């Protein structure tokens, strides 16, 4: 069950990425810290990829999950599974950021 | 000085039976903990025997409704001592893990 964590600001900007996304994607998290995770989406995939990440801030804290073709280290398109929950400190009023979890996934 | 509340959050996943399986770095400058050294250990050996029954009922909570918030609890920290922390838990489907958001509610300098 190869998967990955990664966090991303509400534009989708990856600002944290656990290591273990060289198994799955391919790249080193410094290779996808400070880029979009729309620039390694399939362009088919992307618009659903931009309106999942819009209305998971509108869905307090609930699990939204996507598929989508990422563009591996290796180029190949890769199938995704991302499921998305926003967090927001209850302490603060800090802008809501999204964590995930992407998984590669079967596309049967 | 003391640390801000995004110096003091931390993620971590874990398998149905609460073992970690991943930890964020950050857990070193709050708890002491490499994130190694806790994998395949269950996080139910760490809380303080007073919050035992809490923690049991919140995970409880978070199977059957599939997202949680923990409440204040300690957590054994390495060198000694106990951090009061507060968890949101939310459960991955299609269950395959739980998704921690930890916040240190203690004082951090
Ligand atoms: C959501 S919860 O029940 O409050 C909760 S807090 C927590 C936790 C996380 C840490 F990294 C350190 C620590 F001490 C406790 C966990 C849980 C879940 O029971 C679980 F995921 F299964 C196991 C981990």
């Amino acid at each position: 069950p190869t998967r990955f964590i990664s966090r991303h600001n509400i534009e989708g900007i990856f600002t944290f990425v656990d290591h273990r996304c060289v198994a799955t994607v391919g790249y080193q998290p410094q290779e996808l810290l400070g880029k979009n995770i729309v620039e390694f989406c399939h362009p088919e995939d992307q618009q659903l990829l931009r309106d999942s990440f819009q209305q998971v801030v509108k869905l307090k804290g609930q699990v939204l999950s996507v598929m989508f073709r990422f563009r591996s280290k290796n180029q190949e398109w890769l199938w995704m599974r991302t499921s998305s929950f926003t967090f927001q400190n209850p302490y603060s009023d800090e802008i809501e950021y999204i964590i995930c979890t992407n998984t590669n996934v079967k596309n049967s | 000085e003391f640390k801000g509340l995004d110096s003091k959050t931390f993620l971590s996943e874990h398998s149905m039976d609460m073992k970690f399986t991943y930890c964020d770095d950050r857990i070193t400058e709050l708890i002491g903990y490499h994130p190694e050294e806790l994998l395949g250990r269950s996080a139910y050996e760490f809380y303080h025997a007073l919050d035992s029954e809490n923690m049991t009922k919140s995970h409880q909570n978070l199977c059957t409704k599939g997202q949680v918030v923990s409440g204040q609890y300690r957590m054994l920290a390495k060198h000694g001592g106990y951090v009061w922390l507060e968890t949101q838990g939310t459960v991955i489907y299609n269950p395959q893990c739980i998704m921690c958001v930890n916040y240190v509610l203690s004082e951090i300098e």
